[PDB]
RNA sequence: UUCUGGGUCGGGGUGUCGUGCGUGGCAGAGCAGCGCUGCGAUCCAUUGAAAGUCAGCCCUCGAUCCAAGUUUUG
RNA sequence: UGAUCCUUCGAUGUCGGCUCUUCCUAUCAUUGUGAAGCAGAAUUCACCAAGCGUUGGAUUGUUCACCCACUAACAGGGAACGUGAGCUGGGUUUAGACCGUCGUGAGACAGGUUAGUUUUACCCUACUGAUGUGAGCCGUUGUUGCAAUAGUAAUCCCGCUCAGUACGAGAGGAACCGCGGGUUCAGACAUUUGGUUCGUGCGCUUGGCUGAGGAGCCACUGGCGCGAAGCCACCAUCUGCGGGAUUAUGACUGAACGCCUCUAAGUCAGAAUCCCGCCUAAAAGCAACGAUAAGCGCCGUCGGAUCUCCGAUAGGCC
RNA sequence: UAGUGACGCGCAUGAAUGGAUGAACGAGAUUCCCACUGUCCCUACCUGCUAUCUAGCGAAACCACAGCCAAGGGAACGGGC
RNA sequence: GGCGUGUUGGAACAAGGCAGAGUAAGGGAAGUCGGCAAGUCAGAUCCGUAACUUCGGGAUAAGGAUUGGCUCUAAGGGCU
RNA sequence: UGAACUAUGCCUGGGCAGGGCGAAGCCAGGGGAAACUCUGGUGGAGGCCCGCCGCGGUCCUGACGUGCAAAUCGGUCGUCC
RNA sequence: UACCGAUUGAGCGGCUCAGUGAGGUCCUCGGAUCGCGAG
């Protein structure tokens, strides 16, 4: 089970949908929304619902 | 050998080389293997050997038809272990008709169903991802 | 004069007419060969397609790439209460073809088995059966009934069982009941009559019939779509943009002569709703419905040797369209005809299974139960909870 | 067409988008009046909040209703 | 391609391509075999055989050619030189115009070039689906089935092992069984990935409008990002099968013809063919079984007698 | 077999029946390249107006009689023989 | 200021059409007689613009950057 | 017998947003020994350019094709001192 | 031996437009951790 590169979140065999680039770096995204907001140069931690968003508020 | 995946590269197709050959296209013309439907385009994946021409590149590679082999595509093919993996860049590497490279090294990953046809393509592989 | 480049037909002339199908349940049309040496036992059976999930298995097959490796096999889950068995029926062979001999059904017969008797239950006296159930209480038709058990032992060599679903125990609101004569194909004729005796008005499980890791048939009415075009119905290549009066369509239907068009020219009708039959459909898991082991409700039956959770084959918030499978389910590998909640008739398989794909063993490592209402991200709702922490609901 | 049964709302689950109105702040490029007050895109807390979710999603048994009678058949 | 001029000039739309179906075999490949100047590999000749497949492209309006790659092979044809109320008009084949040659000229060209309206189905069959129909009625109505007959579907390749073995002086170099995938095709399916999204679902946003905030509307769906459910793609996934008589051919026994002989009598092995199973449909074809409303049958084939119809037949189910 | 630059005993080019050239210009003819795109590989989904059903209203072309086929003969391609 | 959607209403959302110049994975003219069709580009500001030429042009050549909202600053007037 | 359509001419009236490149002439500042030159601004020329109404009618060989119409409709397109 | 020559001829170098921009250095605040302070 690995972890989502956007989200944080745990991405199942069976879901998801990874991504390799030229430099060698392979990302694991969980839908389709966290890849086209990865793809789009968002950032997790200004994107409100990332888990990386609420460790950096400390939401939990 | 290989099991099936999503072909996303018909012919007609300029992938980027991907070696030290001198070449930075490759306009795919066919592919090997391929019996051939009426009207259906002769696509290609991974791991494939294609017939490609260099349309950039150094003037003694761009004028000829060279084997080349499909190292990465952009069309997302699904693994028997539930993975859609999918490269940034559709990429190919010059080789002969025994699958032996024409260069020494390769720019960026080579995808795993290519490597393990190739036993010469995954000899010279930086990643294997 | 003859076509320029060579080109296969379009769609297979083995399953005209592309008809709506005039039988809403699937039909046995050919029940597996007898052979009287081995025990009695049941040939078919009615499921219900609750819907698809995939699984996660490791695959041992020498020499294979994915030996000793885990795989994600889509799957679809169909749920198979016990069948009650109301009738035995027998068959006389003639030279003009199988003929039923006579038929006996049971004394007590369910109310939900008597509504498929009749088109307009609420307003209809439910008396079917009435006069039929008086023979196993009278002396004297009880003498008429030994009589007829006794004939079917001499004069019949195919035997059956008329068996009805417990759809009281389903999510759909359909009350009514599928009967199915199930062909016992166990042993002598006297040995079946007396096996289809004692089982009357008796239950059967799915656990008895099939079994693990076994192939079988999956008879079954597919999804309609309507009227379609030639281009949806038999796939044909649509015509260029500016094409005159259409480009959805089949350019030329015919030669001039013959003067006529041939039934094997691809033209517009209904497509979808057909009957069809799909073998060698691997069974992956036979689960257990819910029961109360020690007071409590068990949902075990999505567990496994390698995940050993407590979620069931339910996902969040059950089945899309469905609802929620609390009976004896049967996971089958890969597609299955037909809509959610349609009724399917399993079989077993008439060929001989003994390729390395057949009589392979299967070993589930991990079931999947995310929520298929969109992209769900959660097995469980206590994980869900977990994960997320307490919400405002609280 | 009353061992009851069937609808309409509501509740819960699920999933979609993404942190609502209001209120509070010595957060805020600054700026204008007499430390204070006003103007001010945005930011922060309340707030993974708000909204909508079967009409062809899932489960309730909470609320309140409903039970009549077209045509014809030996 | 001619020859002819029988049919058609009160009109049979005419070249090629596209599309789609079917047939033929004078067989390119695959299945089963025979032959060699068949060692193997490759190839050639021939036989049963049309089940199945026979490609993507550059140039040309072109059929026809030529080349580039792929491939088991990229075989040859017919069906009004298949197919314009199916399409496309590129060509030819009205009127405009240019050139070349020819003519004093108007004009000609079977020479080149450019622009040039492609009309109508609602009728009858055929076909594709969709209601329904034997009506003679103690039959009406329902469930579970049987089956005539018709359709019929699978195809081909590669990798591993056999094996660097048989074979060959070498160079080279197979095959069966088994295993793992794929090509083409067929039938489905939406868990997953991808497409669509006017649940106009949620956020945002441009111009304008309601005095402003809030909440919203208008611009034939204002625009953008994400997106449920459905539907959908070799752009995701799943499934695709067994016998029988035999053809070519190779043989057994055994005469004719003291021998010999696969044939004359009698037998055996035998295939992508054929037939059937599997699968799809279900008949002016049918069975088992449930219930059948003073009203509605039977009983007592005795009807004791009355009326109406419709066939025959004129001792026999030996 | 296209386009362009050259070659010219040119069937049948050629000098106001005007030759050669030409910046700018062109809803003129033609070729290649970059970008772009469902033209295509290979189709799928949504929407508006129709088709569809219904109340009202309500035509026309056309028509020897008509309308299931195979083969035969025949005015040498029948629907009827 | 004018009007009831242009010689009719209601119920459905099948095929097939016309239109919205609807949208699209990967490839990008392999389609086709032919980039037919529509797709990209598009305003404005600041930069930068060849071959050729009748010196007028070519030229918006080509090729880049910037653009919202908000709070300020600076410069450009008249009259007594 | 017709120029109520259309072709050409004459008389007398009417009409043609908003922008772009920007010619002669002129002013000023620099270079010169004279011949005369260079920069900025001004000026607003043209069968000039983008383009609305107008006026035309390319392409889709689109819609329509017993039509709204015995020649029309939509997008696109030519021109607009 | 040089020259003209369609072939947007081809190759190899120098300096640069624009975009992307690794890594230091400073500046704002960030506090794993340690005994108000060091970090
Ligand atoms: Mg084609
Ligand atoms: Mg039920
Ligand atoms: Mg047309
Ligand atoms: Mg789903
Ligand atoms: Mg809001
Ligand atoms: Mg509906
Ligand atoms: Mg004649
Ligand atoms: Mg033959
Ligand atoms: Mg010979
Ligand atoms: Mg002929
Ligand atoms: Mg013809
Ligand atoms: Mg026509
Ligand atoms: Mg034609
Ligand atoms: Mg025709
Ligand atoms: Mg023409
Ligand atoms: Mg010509
Ligand atoms: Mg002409
Ligand atoms: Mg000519
Ligand atoms: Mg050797
Ligand atoms: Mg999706
Ligand atoms: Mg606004
Ligand atoms: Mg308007
Ligand atoms: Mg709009
Ligand atoms: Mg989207
Ligand atoms: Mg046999
Ligand atoms: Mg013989
Ligand atoms: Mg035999
Ligand atoms: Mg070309
Ligand atoms: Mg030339
Ligand atoms: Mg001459
Ligand atoms: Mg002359
Ligand atoms: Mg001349
Ligand atoms: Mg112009
Ligand atoms: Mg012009
Ligand atoms: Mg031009
Ligand atoms: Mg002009
Ligand atoms: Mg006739
Ligand atoms: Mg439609
Ligand atoms: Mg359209
Ligand atoms: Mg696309
Ligand atoms: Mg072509
Ligand atoms: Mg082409
Ligand atoms: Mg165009
Ligand atoms: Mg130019
Ligand atoms: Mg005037
Ligand atoms: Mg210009
Ligand atoms: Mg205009
Ligand atoms: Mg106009
Ligand atoms: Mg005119
Ligand atoms: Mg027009
Ligand atoms: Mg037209
Ligand atoms: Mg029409």
């Amino acid at each position: 089970v690995e972890l989502c590169s956007f989200s944080g979140y745990k991405i199942y065999p069976g879901h998801g949908r990874r991504y390799a680039r030229i430099d060698g770096k392979v990302f694991q995204f969980l839908n389709a929304k966290c890849e086209s907001a990865f793809l789009s140069k968002r950032n997790p931690r200004q994107i409100n619902w990332t888990v990386l968003y609420r460790r950096k508020h400390k939401k939990g | 050998a290989k099991f099936r995946i999503s072909l996303g590269l018909p012919v007609g197709a300029v992938i980027n080389c991907a070696d030290n050959t001198g070449a930075k296209n490759l306009y795919i013309i066919s592919v090997k293997g391929i019996k051939g439907r009426l009207n259906r385009l002769p696509s290609a994946g991974v791991g494939d050997m294609v017939m490609a021409t260099v349309k950039k590149g150094k003037p003694e590679l761009r004028k000829k038809v060279h084997p080349a082999v499909v190292i990465r595509q952009r069309k997302s093919y699904r693994r028997k272990d539930g993975v859609f993996l999918y490269f940034e860049d559709n990429a190919g590497v010059i080789v002969n008709n025994k699958g032996e490279m024409k260069g020494s090294a390769i720019t960026g990953p080579v995808a795993k169903e290519c490597a393990d046809l190739w036993p010469r393509i995954a000899s010279n592989a930086g990643s294997i991802a | 004069s003859h076509r320029k480049f060579s080109a296969p037909r379009h769609g297979s002339l083995g399953f005209l007419p592309r008809k709506r199908c005039k039988r809403h349940r699937g039909k046995v049309k050919s029940f597996p060969k007898d052979d009287p040496s081995k025990p009695v036992h049941l040939t078919a059976f009615l499921g219900y397609k609750a819907g698809m999930t995939h699984i996660v298995r490791e695959v041992d097959r020498p020499g294979s790439k994915v030996n000793k490796k885990e795989v994600v096999e889509a799957v679809t889950v169909v749920e198979t209460p016990p069948m009650i068995v109301v009738g035995v029926v027998g068959y006389v062979m003639t030279p003009r073809g199988l003929r039923s001999f006579k038929t006996i059904f049971a004394e007590h017969i369910s109310d939900e088995c008597k509504r498929r008797f009749y088109k307009n239950w609420y307003k209809s006296k439910k008396k079917a059966f009435t006069k039929y159930c008086k023979r196993w209480q009278d002396e004297e038709g009880k003498k008429q009934l030994e009589k007829d058990f006794s004939s079917m032992k001499k004069y019949c060599q195919i035997i059956r069982i008329i068996a009805h679903t417990q759809m009281r125990l389903l999510p759909h609101r359909q009350k009514k009941s599928h009967l199915m004569e199930i062909q016992l194909n166990g042993g002598t004729i006297s040995d079946k009559v007396d096996w289809a005796r004692e089982k009357l008005e008796q239950s059967i499980p799915i656990a008895n019939v099939f079994s693990q890791d076994e192939m079988i048939d999956v008879i079954g009415v597919t999804k309609g779509h309507g009227c379609k075009g030639v281009t949806s119905r038999w796939h044909t290549k649509k015509l260029p943009r500016k094409t005159h009066r259409g480009l959805r369509k089949v350019a030329c239907i015919g030669a001039w002569h013959p003067a006529r068009v041939a039934f094997s020219v691809a033209r517009a009708g209904q497509k979808g709703y057909h009957h069809r039959t799909e073998i060698n459909k691997k069974i992956y898991k036979i689960g257990v419905g819910y029961h109360n082991k020690d007071g409590k409700l068990v949902k075990n039956n999505a567990s496994t040797d390698y995940d050993l959770s407590n979620k069931s084959i339910n996902p969040l918030g059950g089945f899309v369209h469905y609802g929620e499978v609390t009976n004896d389910f049967l996971m089958l590998k890969g597609c299955v005809v037909g809509t959610k909640k349609r009724v399917l008739t399993l079989r077993k398989s008439l060929l001989v299974q003994t390729s390395r794909r057949a009589q392979e063993k299967i070993d589930l490592k991990f079931i999947d139960t995310t929520s298929k209402f969109g992209h769900g991200r959660f097995q469980t709702i206590e994980e869900k909870k977990n994960f997320m922490g307490p919400l405002k609901k609280d």
